[PDB]
């Protein structure tokens, strides 16, 4: 019935320090229905062991999911989050910004 | 594993007395707990349904508790009436199926205002070869005892309600096929009130 | 001060792809502690917090047997709602349910919850008196009359007034070190020039629990709530949360903008500025 | 603790 | 909730069929077996035509719920232990917050052979004049003797109409010789009326005993008469 487009946020668990291990998170929320595809990208290619949280929702019945992976950030390496939903014309990518 | 036990097995109490019927169960993960009364004929009739998280339920003179942690339920009957006489079953609903208890039989003894005990020899029927002796109008405190001989058969006590006259009366029956049968010596073993009218012929 | 226990349920049917998927989670405040996924090998209720692992095996058997019964009931309800709404059996539909209780500092019930949703829209919910229902349409009124006849509200009222508050207080004592102690945020202000005449100031709040926080920018004592870009509070991944707010500031006048953050773990509301 | 109740639609 | 049949006398190795009709609007049916050694035991539950819950039901017990929400129960290759009370229950649905409604119950007795089945002989006993003079009320006693098994329903009938006030009946039938050999049963009952009503000679008293035994369908090779399901009565006048 109702269909909502997801809000995407890609960020790190800890402040970015090149050379030290951290966690890269892709928080998706506000979408409906629950069928969604989320892959974490490194240099354009997918990360193979990405873990996700259990499906939950909010007061307005919109779902939210957290896709996270342990990683070690560097200056050159570029990370992104690919999200695919029925409300999208094509898969959407949100690049990781160290200041956002 | 669920095992429901009910104590006591039987219960005979004077009318007006408050009762405490206990029920224990070993599996606490239950959906509810019910109390049924079983009368011969109609069958099981539900009295109280205590919800899974409810700790008490009430309906008139019935007041039942529930503690799932201990695994215990208790039905309190207030001001016992003769109509309450029946068997009371403790039921419990689990994930897989329903479990019932052993049961508690209840006999609410009424009160006879004037004990007028008397043993009467009713007329023998032309069809029958036996003569009947009737112990009637005795108090509800007398413990009727069975016969010593196997040729004389004694029934258990029983009450009748003459609602038109608002009268209640106990009654016991004995019979035998041997001609050496005397109603004065029929209830020989049973302790008989010495004020019993023996209308010796 | 206020604490809550919540249980969420989601069922999405997959016609042709197998059985409907059922996922349920439990929260004490903003901390996940139990979960159950129908698409696992031998699905069982698993723990997700350290203070819940202290429960005996009988506890886990009950919670698993409750989540597996809820998944069976949702399969019946999903097929029932197809009859109510004349929907097709080849379409994927979503059933959602949430119930929970709120308690204050006294340790007694403040507010009870129980509500269902079909395809993202409200279906039937338990009123705050824990004794009546509000149906969204005439199809939910069919369920409402059945739930009133079966006295469903009386069991929920007993649960929400009883075991929900009692077992939440039990969880708050077993996890007293993490649930009853709040983590204040770590604040700082960054500067990002946009143009020669325009720049942006970003006020950060990192590593705070619970998720409730308020970030407000102020122009010389007046809020720039219209010109402030705020983002949804996001989970950091270690049971803490992050939030930031930004303002478009004319270059040169950065010292006329102040960030004000309020959180339970903070002794007094904070005032922070861009330090060069 | 979860609630033990079956209430179909 | 209605059940059929009411009573059921049979031998070992035979097959019976129990049917149940739930309350209108109820979608769930439950079957129970009440035996002396195991008490009330849950057999199986059907809900809206499909099997939902199952207890320790034997493989030789077959049940089914029809699209009209009625239920059937087939007990095959009967044994002595199958002698029990079989109840049927119904509920609106599968709500854990709602109750069940039980039916009257079907009583099944399984014997080794139908040779020891005997109907009762009944005889009323008119009141004593000593009691009439001492209590101003008259008690009638009705003795039923020499029947096996204990599938008897006793009732009093005054002037062609059944009466329930002032009537007492024994709760359980008494065995004549309590011993190993399957002895026949006895049953007494009392009816108390006004002494003036007993004096009036135009009123009629009738003790009726409904005995359930063999059906005409069953075979009978013994020399004595068939102990068919019959009614034995005895009368008295004022
Ligand atoms: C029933 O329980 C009460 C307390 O709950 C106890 O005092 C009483 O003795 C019990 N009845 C028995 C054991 O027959
Ligand atoms: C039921 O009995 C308990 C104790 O036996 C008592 O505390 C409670 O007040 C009773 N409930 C009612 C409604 O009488
Ligand atoms: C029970 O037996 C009857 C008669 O043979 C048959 O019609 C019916 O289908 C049987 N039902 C089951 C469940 O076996």
């Amino acid at each position: 019935m109702i269909q909502r487009t997801p809000k995407i946020q890609v960020y790190s668990r800890h402040p970015a320090e090149n050379g030290k291990s951290n966690f890269l998170n892709c928080y998706v929320s506000g979408f409906h229905p629950s069928d969604i595809e989320v892959d974490l990208l490194k240099n354009g290619e997918r990360i193979e062991k990405v873990e996700h949280s259990d499906l939950s929702f909010s007061k307005d019945w919109s779902f939210y999911l957290l896709y996270y992976t342990e990683f070690t950030p560097t200056e050159k390496d570029e990370y992104a989050c690919r999200v695919n939903h029925v409300t999208l014309s094509q898969p959407k990518i949100v690049k990781w910004d160290r200041d956002m | 594993k669920q095992e429901v036990t009910q104590i006591p097995a039987a219960l005979s109490v004077p009318e007006g007395e408050n009762l405490v019927l206990n029920c224990s169960f070993t599996d606490s993960a239950i959906y509810n707990l019910q109390w049924f009364r079983q009368d011969p004929g109609k069958g099981l009739t539900s009295l109280l349904l205590i919800q899974s998280s409810q700790r008490e339920q009430t309906s008139g003179r019935l007041n039942a508790s529930l503690d799932k942690s201990s695994g215990r339920s208790t039905l309190y009957i207030a001001a016992s009436q003769p109509g309450d006489s029946a068997t009371y079953l403790c039921a419990v609903s689990n994930f897989n199926k329903f479990y019932f208890g052993s049961g508690t039989k209840l006999n609410v003894k009424p009160n006879i205002q004037n004990p007028d005990p008397a043993v009467y020899q009713l007329r023998d029927s032309k069809s029958s070869d036996k003569s009947v002796c009737l112990f009637t109008d005795f108090d509800s405190q007398t413990n009727v005892s069975q016969s010593k001989d196997s040729d004389v058969y004694i029934t258990d006590k029983c009450v009748l309600d003459m609602r038109s006259m608002d009268f209640k009366s106990n009654s016991a029956v004995a019979w035998s096929n041997k001609s050496d049968f005397a109603c004065a010596n029929a209830f020989n073993n049973s302790i008989i009130p010495e004020d019993t009218f023996f209308p010796s012929p | 001060g206020s604490h809550s226990m919540r249980y969420f349920h989601t069922s999405v049917s997959r016609p042709g792809r197998g059985e409907p998927r059922f996922i349920t989670v439990g929260y004490v405040d903003d901390t996940l502690f139990v979960r159950f996924d129908s698409d696992a090998a031998s699905p069982r209720e698993e723990p997700r917090a350290p203070w819940i692992e202290q429960e005996g095996p009988e506890y886990w058997d009950r919670e698993t047997q409750i989540s597996k019964a809820k998944a069976q009931t949702d399969r019946e309800d999903l097929r029932t709602l197809l009859r109510y709404y004349n929907q097709s059996e080849a379409g994927s539909h979503t059933l959602q349910n949430m119930y929970g209780c709120d308690v204050g500092p006294d340790g007694r019930l403040l507010r009870g919850y129980h509500q269902d949703a079909y395809d993202g829209k409200d279906y039937i919910a338990l009123n705050e008196d824990l004794s009546s229902w509000t149906a969204a349409d005439t199809a939910a009124q069919i369920t409402q009359r059945k739930w009133e006849a079966a006295r469903v509200a009386e069991q929920l009222r007993a649960y929400l007034e009883g075991e929900c508050v009692e077992w939440l207080r039990r969880y708050l004592e077993n996890g007293k070190e993490t649930l009853q102690r709040a983590d204040p945020p770590k604040t700082h202000v960054t500067h990002h020039p946009i143009s020669d005449h325009e720049a942006t100031l970003r006020c950060w709040a990192l590593g705070f629990y619970p998720a409730e926080i308020t970030l407000t920018w102020q122009r010389d004592g007046e809020d720039q709530t219209q010109d402030t870009e705020l983002v949804e509070t996001r989970p950091a991944g270690d049971r803490t949360f992050q939030k930031w707010a930004a303002v478009v500031v004319p270059s040169g006048e950065e010292q006329r903008y102040t960030c004000h953050v309020q959180h339970e773990g903070l002794p007094k509301p904070l005032t922070l500025r861009w330090e060069p | 603790l979860r609630v033990m109740m079956l209430a179909p639609f | 909730v209605t059940q059929t049949p009411k009573h059921l006398i049979t031998a070992t190795g035979q097959r019976v069929t129990l049917r149940c009709s739930p309350r209108s609007g109820d979608l769930s049916v439950y079957w129970y077996q009440q035996s002396l050694d195991q008490g009330l035991q849950f057999l199986i539950q059907y809900y809206n035509g499909e099997e939902r819950a199952k207890g320790n039901i034997l493989e030789r017990f077959s049940a089914q719920q029809f699209p009209d929400l009625h239920s059937e129960l087939n007990l095959s290759s009967l044994e002595l232990g199958d002698s029990a009370l079989y109840f049927c229950a119904s509920s609106v649905a599968t709500y854990s917050t709602d109750t069940q409604y039980f039916g009257p119950g079907t009583r099944l007795t399984v014997l080794e052979d139908l040779k020891n089945v005997f109907p009762p002989e009944v005889a009323v006993f008119e009141p004593s004049e000593a009691e009439i003079s001492h209590t101003q009320k008259a008690t009638l006693v009705c003795l039923a003797t020499g029947f096996y098994p204990d599938h008897v329903e006793l009732s009093w009938w005054v002037n062609g109409k059944e009466v329930h006030s002032g009537v007492c009946t024994d709760p359980q039938p008494l065995k004549e010789q309590p011993a190993l050999n399957d002895s026949r049963y006895a049953l007494s009952s009392r009816l108390r009326v006004s002494a003036t009503f007993w004096q009036n000679p135009r009123n009629h008293f009738r003790c009726q005993v409904q005995f359930y035994g063999l059906s005409e369908n069953d075979e009978w090779t013994q020399d004595r008469a068939k102990p068919v399901t019959q009614i034995v009565s005895a009368e008295a006048w004022g």
